[PDB]
RNA sequence: ACUAUAACCAUCCUAAGGUAGCGAAAUUCCUUGUCGGGUAAGUUCCGACCUGCACGAAUGGCGUAACGACUUCUCAACUGUC
RNA sequence: GAGAACCUUGCCCGCCGAAAGACCAAGGGUUCCUGGGCCAGGCCAGUCCGCCCAGGGUGAGUCGGGACCUAAGGCGAGGCCGACAGGCGUAGUCGAUGGACAACGGGUUGAUAUUCCCGUACCCGUGUAUGUGCGUCCAUGAUGAAUCAGCGGUACUAACCAUCCAAAACCACCGUGACCGCACCUUUCGGGGUGUGGCGUUGGUGGGGCUGCAUGGGACCUUCGUUGGUAGUAGUCAAGCGAUGGGGUGACGCAGGAAGGUAGCCGUACCGGUCAGUGGUAAUACCGGGGUAAGCCUGUAGGGAGUCAGAUAGGUAAAUCCGUCUGGCAUAUAUCCUGAGAGGUGAUGCAUAGCCGAGUGAGGCGAAUUCGGUGAUCCUAUGCUGCCGAGAAAAGCCUCUAGCGAGGACAUACACGGCCCGUACCCCAAACCAACACAGGUGGUCAGGUAGAGAAUACUAAGGCGUACGAGUGAACUAUGGUUAAGGAACUCGGCAAAAUGCCCCCGUAACUUCGGGAGAAGGGGGACCCACAUGGCGUGUAAGCCUUUACGGCCCAAGCGUGAGUGGGUGGCACAAACCAGUGAGAAGCGACUGUUUACUAAAAACACAGGUCCGUGCGAAGUCGCAAGACGAUGUAUACGGACUGACGCCUGC
RNA sequence: CGCGGGUAAGACCGCGUGGAGGCCCGAACCCACUUAGGUUGAAGACUGAGGGGAUGAGCUGUGGGUAGGGGUGAAAGGCCAA
């Protein structure tokens, strides 16, 4: 859910925060969190690589299991649902039946005290894991693998869903997230049902100082640098830069994909813009 | 006010960044000190 | 149907010829434009007229409660600023 | 002293007193103390000195560090990358601003003291002796675990129950790869292309089987579990250490009280003393004391915690430890852990108000030490309660087995060892950064009294200073304060600068509005002192009283202490927020939504940023970027995410 | 969150606890808007009066990193030892 503030304050007044509905736990496993420190934005050289990174709020990292394959036929139930920093969408915790704790991405429906069976027998509910062989064609998954055993990697976000259209060969063909079809290797697993968090876009958070809190630092347009800073600097008054748009880097605006790519030849097609 | 001067001294960062362990790490700077020599120098480094 | 105006029509041409909204404007040269308010007297100020030298819709258009060591004008109190 | 405003001693006056007092870190390096000097320096002279010379001074098992541990980061065996130079980086090894670890009070020198000495503690090791005291052989417990088989299905095998999907082709419909006459658009009509046609296949869509895909199981040899014997027979097994390994703990944010305490402060019981040449004041008034730690006992307020048994390979092997699953017993102020504080001890000691002679000052003696009130920004508290922005690692401590083991554990007494560096002095300043004995800068810890809300402000206690050119003199003039008749913005570019409002408690508050505001709006009234209500109300709380599961108990409470607010009467002055401190208010327009950032050293804005909007790119060692390359940030993220571009809350909108 | 009203339940309204905020006034702290002095100064950028923020996009110590056609830049051609 998504909870409004009311306008007691000028950078309070539009502002909105995340109902913490399916919270369950306020403090994370003790020996699945690992330290994490801020870079920046900064690569090992010492420079800055990525601008409008920096500051933020100190966090650690809670280690997520993408790679459920060790556990086959061992059944699990969500102990606990709680809420991750680094990640968008909330985190469960898994208490096997072995007896061993893990964190996955909490799909949408998932409820405390649900069973949640991996391998490739396991039934088609949401957070069950089964590789795409075993899949019906039609479904709806997440965390789909792209390589045969290189952990998840598509649709990890929240509120985010991969429709599997269906088999041929030895690939099956997904409908990304971002409406382009794509085949992958049907060896790989993947994850039945949405993600959790599906109200995350709707946050409005209010105020400049709320996005410093989450690690942004503010970014400065184009046409106020100097010609030198950046290719649109420059003119006496305001001007729209005098030039087809850049990055500032002086490279124009344009598809980047670079041509001639081993993996070119799985996707059936790319996302459309603009129909 | 503010007065701060350029120079607020400090012996640890001296010699973590003007010192001879630092001098004698690098090809630039083992020259340094050898060239200091040559002149005649009393303190070779920092 | 007197004067002016220009609804209207015609022309050329272009890819199209500025819709809503605002307008002597942080844009208006003529210019202290004209009418009205305010003062005993107001080249500044506020409201409108539109004849937009040379406004105009994300280089955003028109409004807007609250906020401003921002710019402009008036009043009450206060005083060696006079 | 030859020489004195500036040196020393005494008595007055004044200034700081959230400092201009006391203690540190960084920094400096002999500036510290004693003796000596007065051509150099001190913005003057100087007998003085942070100056010059000689001598002296810095004492640690417990304090800040190393010998213990890691973060950001640096270096980096091999290594990868790179014509050469070199770039990164694994294993490690460094790195406090953090984690872990054992000492407090008093005294002493001219200079050091948590270091020396006195009293009392604590923490690591070593040896000796004394027992307690369990063991290895010996023996106890050593009875008992493994095997032979059966059962009953894990179990490749062949296969079956067979199945998710549709592996692959089949068919068709649609669509049309080329092509063939022709239908169409047709160009006005013809062409010409397309293929709306023939197939067929650019192909797509659907269908069912062919069966495939993978998938287990039921389950067969096998393998193993269980049960039936096979020797309570072969193993096993027993004191004690026990990890470099496993696991717990270490282990963490911000905001906010409430509650209980203590430190401090203010009076008093009690003790010692004064008469401060004034009108009164001899105990009735006045002044000064009214102290004492770590540690060891005890475990209060508060906070927290279920316990027992079995199975179990998940914890790189094994685990009795940690998990997870089953059952039993549990809601007790039961038990255990933590823990402020009160109480005893430490303490027949130490120290102090004062009293003696003695005088540089050495020395001796040394009284009472109860009750309350107020009260913390400190302790309980790494707690509790809320919130989203989700809040270091490792050593350390505990436990588990793996493994070592015939000696080893516990207590008592005695004798011992405890390393290296720092330690003087200045440290908001004439000793550091500023060329100066410079109106600038410099992180942390202590926080007295009276007014006050306060760490502001005024005065002041402890303490520290009068800080290094003076002595005079009603000039103009400049600077900094103060006051002003009548008028009140006429001054001027402009109310620049000044003046004015200013506090507490009541009453009353407009247009507009995003329903929060606007708002301390504006505007109006009271404010001193004495008495009475009042032996009142309120907080606290002792005696007494009540109660209990009796204790470091609970309730209540005369007296005692402290304390508002109000009502009525009265007195004074020109003035009752009397000094210091302490909003000017209202109306309208432009720009920008707002809080913020910016040209160190003439520009703080209408500029930048901002939450919100849109567009473009990026399918993942992504796009973008730093690098010749490896590699790295992006991100330990995955299209509700990331990068770039423009606009800048919100409302109505965004034309051709 | 609780109580009362309200209702069929609601919506919502009053009273209690609670104490949020790039909230308010204001010292330390950090800035630098106005004015006057200084301008061979006490000072190679300060002083006296007023002034803005002052629980946050806050200020600060310690240790570390980014290097010259390069860094850093809430963007002024600013900062990188006067």
């Amino acid at each position: 859910g998504i909870r409004k503030y009311k306008p007691t304050t000028p950078g309070r007044r539009g502002a909105s925060v995340s109902d913490f509905a399916e919270i369950t736990r306020s403090t994370p496993e003790k020996s699945l969190v690992r330290p994490l420190h801020g870079k920046g934005g900064r690569n090992a050289h010492g420079r800055i690589t990525t601008r409008h990174k920096g500051g933020g709020h100190k966090r650690a990292y809670r280690v997520i299991d993408f790679r459920r394959h060790d556990k086959d036929g061992v059944n699990a139930k969500v102990a606990h649902i709680e809420y991750d920093p680094n990640r968008t969408a909330n985190i469960a915790l898994l208490h096997y039946l072995d007896g061993e704790k893990r964190y996955i991405i909490a799909p949408q429906g998932l409820k405390q005290g649900d069973v949640i069976e991996s391998g490739a027998n396991a039934d088609i509910k949401p957070g069950n894991n089964l590789p795409l062989r075993n899949i019906p064609a039609g479904t709806v998954i997440h965390a789909v693998e792209l390589r045969p055993g290189g952990g998840a990697k598509l649709a990890r976000s929240a509120g985010v869903s991969i429709q599997l259209l269906g088999k041929e060969g030895t690939y099956a063909a997904l409908r990304m997230p971002s409406g382009e079809i794509r085949r992958v290797d049907v060896r790989c697993r993947a994850t039945v049902g949405e993600v959790g968090n599906a109200e995350q876009s709707n946050i409005n958070w209010g105020k400049a100082g709320r996005m410093r809190w989450k690690g942004k630092r503010p970014t400065v347009r184009g046409v106020v640098m100097n010609p030198v800073d950046h290719p649109h600097g420059g003119g006496e008054g305001k001007t729209s830069g005098g030039r087809h748009p850049v990055s500032p880097w002086g490279k124009p605006e344009g598809r980047t994909r670079k041509p001639n790519k081993p993996s070119d030849k799985l996707i059936v097609r790319r996302r459309r813009t603009g129909k | 006010a503010k007065g701060k001067r350029t120079f607020q001294p400090n012996n640890r960062r001296r010699a973590r960044v003007h010192g001879f362990r630092l001098r004698m790490r690098t090809r630039a700077g083992r020259a340094i000190v050898a060239n200091r020599r040559s002149k005649g120098r009393r303190a070779l480094t920092a």
